[PDB]
RNA sequence: AAUUAUAUAACUUAUCUAUUUUAAGUUUGAAAUUUC
RNA sequence: UUUUGACGGACCAAGUUACCCUAGGGAUCCUAUUUAAGUAUCGACAAUUGGAUCAGGACAUCCCAAUGGUGUAGAAGCUAUUAAUGGUUCGUUUGCAACGAUUAAAGUCCUACGUGAUCUG
């Protein structure tokens, strides 16, 4: 191929160079893209791989901050925010749109990607606006610890008490934890734990003034759908912002935060409030591909996945041997593979952690804290760790087992490129055999078209 | 640089060689290693030891060609001799003086043990009970190797004898005594030679293998014999208390059924159960004396 | 600053103190240990075995106060107790993660050492001589082997492992303090260290014997008859000489046995392996005498 | 290659023959199925 | 198929083809930007197999060096501050460890194996 004076950085780089896309080419809906995954059928061609390179070294979230209004324009506390969270110098796009309406008492629905500032989007108006005064519902216990820890840090600056309630915990133990802690202004609880307390009448939501739901799509899972309904009947909800500001008839302000929303959520919201009274805000990057994050795709058989994983681990070891490198996150679909793979890692004399949903709750909590403490730089975890896991220092996210759905990948994808990330994140996914090639085809096709992935509608 | 000389071929490590990648799966994964029936050897001397013993080798990786010439190349017919980076060998091994050797997983029943101990070989079987220490297992095999035991038995839960570290602890002792691994307790009676009496040196963790309802009535009242008395009048089997488990329940029960006793070694406190290498050593050696006399 | 809790006094150390720097070099660098003649002991109950057995304490550093309760509180009264950060301890030991506690010791004097009576119940009229021992686990295993066997007394010749080297002691895990050991025994004084004319048996089948043809082994040095290890050799007070790890017995040892009327003891090994691990080389011969002497 | 492999062939037992006190197993494979 | 008993999950198995078939692709220390100390012509710093030879740097101070205190009379020591100043050997290693022999001391590490530029096809 002739050497053009100005080549184009590879948008898609594959082991076979003939199909690489260097320059400005967009194919569109009608054109069938010649993807590297187009014909990834006959496993005889070992070691085929393609990687999406990082396009930006500067954080896109920090980019365009000058085009977004200041916190004062949002109605905002700043001195406490500067002391508590100096890192957020300027508001993000989601924060700028979401904060002003919340301070006015308007019910808000926020659809944005992980790490877009959704947590701070409601917390800032929540603090200014403020028998607990605020309730936080979180589906996974892992998220509860982070939310409680994050909320406690903010509370410590403001002298507020925050406690955590993890679902699946025994009724006697749950009561024991409640009695051993002082009264908390804001409570973070999971549907399983919160439902148990409500059934035993350990808490009342009639005096609740604010309810927070994190990961609404996950909270709407059938595992917690019934529990949420039981919570709703005990919770009076404000109908208009005027009632929220009415001292004679105070009611609870509802705020919804999630990355995706199942169809029919409007009907659930309609029976609690008028559809026109719900403020829906969508992030510009919601369901959009991340250019600054490297995504690696490699053809490996189940036998070769262990082979490449050792090679990848050795590559990371070599990188650490030359310059400091970030932690590596390994995602597996099943605990059995984690245990089966974990024994192989133990045979390699490699320090690593094993995390899966069926492990003891007490055991899981300690391991999660240990990883945050930096006890071990290698963590093997299941989808339970794809939600509510801190990955600010994670350099490589390894999906040993291919994620079943795009939504799960997004939660795994959100782990990299977070605010304050010390290292540039990377994503690695493995495909065993012709089981699944459409999912890779869809992801590759979207990148060439620079379009949102199919099926991500919230 | 790949060279062929006098029909002897040794290669040089290639960039991205999938041979090295496949080896890594085989080496550390014993189930895969058993699936491929291979073992890994460390050191020229220990490497040459297997060649002398007639074990079938698989592949050799070495930093210097001198090691191949230093080793007997005549026995290197079945090995692809590869010149590799010195840093790679230490990366491949979890411990390598410039060379590492892959060998076929030997079957000790099929292994050739020449005359010198066979003249001193006894109808004596050594049994390791829940021996979970890789160092002791290899360190143990010296005693079995030097003693001349007809066979060595390792109960289920014991360390893999063919693990390369156990070879380092024994420094080739696996090529000097038959070793049986992952023996089921129900099949242990079949593993004993005819008329063999099973003797258990007793030092307890083995009491945890007892049903709680039947825990207290299930203890065998098996006779205690001083280890200094004659016990080798007929073929005998020796049991070694594990470091973590000690002497197990089934060993005590089997000894009573086999007509044996407790060839009891008074265990000096400070070592709750005599070190399995120490416990193994004493039982074998004077058995040679007892039958020799 | 000393903190008092449940009758236990411990100082809070600060990183970078000159005391911390000295320990790091001693443990990590063996030559510094020889230059300074200092040793390291790890483990709360391992320290307890050392102090109860007469070990000379210098200072004890622990990450958590719980170790002090398990420490030999009787022997801590005059020893500096300082609670130190675990990171400081990690920088010191050859092991990244010690047992939460480590102690500084000077070279213990065997005369003042107190060994438990438990070996004595099984102790034999058998003395052990170590020749050019080079491995720490073997020495610790040898003393742990002796702590399991019951050797009456041990003689260490010149060139052997420093018995008090930190990794040597860890393998012993308290066995160093359970059996008598004599260090820096001169080869000329070895027969005097044993009862005069004590039959000395040399373990011979070695690494030097691998390089040297078997035939050329009796020309200039005294000729020792090769005997089977199982043949009764403890009819008289017996002494056993064991070669160093992967090196073998020295020339002086072979001279010793003939002068005392001893002979070579043969360990029949399967052809295809020239020798085996040295640690149990003592054990195999040590127990052989044990039953023979008991009978 | 993996997985089976009552084509056959062998042995064991029947079988069929002698005396006299092909089928069922297993093994090879004519092959079959799937992947490479 | 409803009931009675003391949180997170829907599939496994190699080659080879020149006997082939189809689809095609070829041939038939720089370099490119950006910056500009010193923009005719240029242009630092930057930004986009074992070995041998020679080391540079970090301080988390081993030796050397400067000091306080002392259960320091002096001198030695012990404890404590300050300091990277230059040094910090040669080998064996039955391969993760350790030993030998020396040294004022043979600190702990980093520096694409820290660092070598045949000849041919």
């Amino acid at each position: 191929r002739p050497v053009l004076v100005r080549p184009g950085p590879l948008l898609v780089s594959a082991r076979r160079p003939e199909l690489n896309q260097p320059a400005r080419l967009t194919l569109g809906r009608w054109e069938r893209a010649p993807l590297a995954s187009r014909g990834w059928k006959h496993r005889r061609s070992r070691q085929d791989h393609f990687s999406i390179e990082r396009v930006q070294q500067e954080a896109p979230a920090l980019r365009n901050l000058s085009s977004r209004g200041s916190f004062v324009d949002l109605g905002l506390v700043l001195l406490a925010l500067q002391e508590a969270v100096p890192e957020v110098v300027q508001p993000t796009s989601v924060q700028s749109k979401t904060i002003p309406p919340l301070l006015r008492g308007r019910h808000l629905l926020c659809a944005a990607e992980t790490g877009s500032g959704k947590t701070l989007s409601y917390l800032l108006p929540l603090f200014q606006r403020l028998a607990p005064r605020g309730l936080v519902l979180v589906p996974s216990r892992e998220l509860a610890e982070q939310v409680q820890a994050v909320a406690q840090s903010l509370g410590g600056y403001l002298g507020l008490q925050v406690i955590e309630l993890g679902g699946g915990l025994g009724m006697s133990r749950l009561k024991l934890q409640l009695y051993r802690r002082p009264a908390a202004d804001v409570l973070v609880a999971t549907p399983g734990a919160l439902w148990k307390a409500l059934k035993s009448q350990l808490i009342s939501l009639q005096h609740l003034n604010f309810i927070v739901l994190d990961e609404v799509d996950t909270l709407l899972d059938e595992s917690f759908l019934e529990l949420v309904d039981y919570i709703l009947e005990k919770s009076p909800i404000a109908e208009s912002p005027a009632e929220l500001e009415d001292p004679f008839n105070p009611k609870a302000q509802l705020v919804l935060v999630g990355a995706t929303f199942p169809e029919g959520l409007n009907q659930l919201l309609s029976k609690v409030t008028s559809p026109d009274s719900l403020t829906t805000i969508t992030s510009s990057k919601l369901h959009c591909l991340m250019p600054h994050v490297r995504q690696t795709f490699m053809r490996l058989k189940g036998a070769d996945k262990v082979t490449e994983l050792v090679q990848i681990l050795k590559q990371q070891d070599k990188a650490s041997k030359t310059e400091p490198s970030g932690t590596v996150l390994v995602f597996c679909n099943s605990a059995s593979t984690v245990n089966w793979l974990g024994y192989i890692l133990d045979d390699h004399k490699i320090q690593h952690l094993r995390l899966q949903g069926q492990m003891p709750a007490s055991m899981r909590a300690g391991i999660f804290q240990s990883f945050q403490k930096g006890s071990q730089n290698i963590l093997v975890c299941t989808d339970i760790a794809s939600r509510g896991l801190d990955s600010v220092h994670v350099e490589v996210v390894i999906n040993y087992d291919f994620p079943p759905t795009l939504q799960d990948y997004i939660h795994r994808a959100g782990r990299v490129g977070r605010v304050g990330s010390e290292v540039p994140g990377s994503v690695i996914s493995f495909v065993t055999h012709p089981w699944d090639v459409s999912l890779v085809q869809k992801i590759e096709l979207a990148a060439r078209r620079r379009r949102s992935l199919p099926g991500l509608a919230s | 640089h790949t060279w062929e000389e006098a029909g002897l071929r040794y290669d040089k490590a290639f960039p991205g060689d999938r041979r090295l990648s496949s080896v890594m799966t085989i080496v550390k994964s014993r189930p895969f290693r058993e699936k491929q029936g291979k073992i890994l050897l460390e050191g020229r001397r220990l490497i040459a030891d297997a060649l002398k013993a007639g074990a079938v080798p698989k592949a050799f990786f070495f930093s210097r060609l001198e090691y191949v010439k230093e080793l007997p190349v005549d026995k290197l017919k079945d090995v692809s001799l590869i010149k590799v980076k010195f840093e790679d060998i230490k990366d491949w091994s979890d411990l390598p003086q410039g060379i590492m050797g892959i060998f076929a997983k030997p079957d000790p029943v099929k292994m050739t043990y020449p005359e010198t101990p066979l003249h001193h070989t006894l109808p004596l079987v050594l049994i390791c009970d829940n021996l979970r220490d890789p160092g002791n297992l290899g360190t143990i095999l010296r005693s079995a190797a030097g003693a001349g035991c007809s066979k060595v038995l390792l109960t289920k839960g014991c360390v893999d004898a063919w693990e390369p570290k156990v070879l380092r602890a024994g420094m080739g002792a696996h090529f000097q005594v038959p070793i049986v691994n992952n023996v089921e307790w129900e099949t242990v009676p079949n593993h004993l030679p005819p008329d063999t009496r099973v003797y258990v040196a007793d030092n307890h963790k083995y009491e945890e293998d007892l049903d709680t309802k039947t825990r207290k009535d299930w203890l065998p009242k098996l006779e205690v014999q001083s280890y200094d008395l004659d016990w080798t009048g007929a073929p005998a089997a020796v049991v070694i208390g594990g470091e973590t488990h000690g002497v197990s329940l089934e060993s005590l029960q089997l000894a009573e059924s086999t007509g044996g006793k407790r060839l009891l070694i008074p265990v000096v406190p400070g070592v709750d159960s005599l070190n399995s290498a120490m416990a193994a050593s004493i039982l074998l050696f004077e058995g040679k004396r007892q039958l020799r006399i």
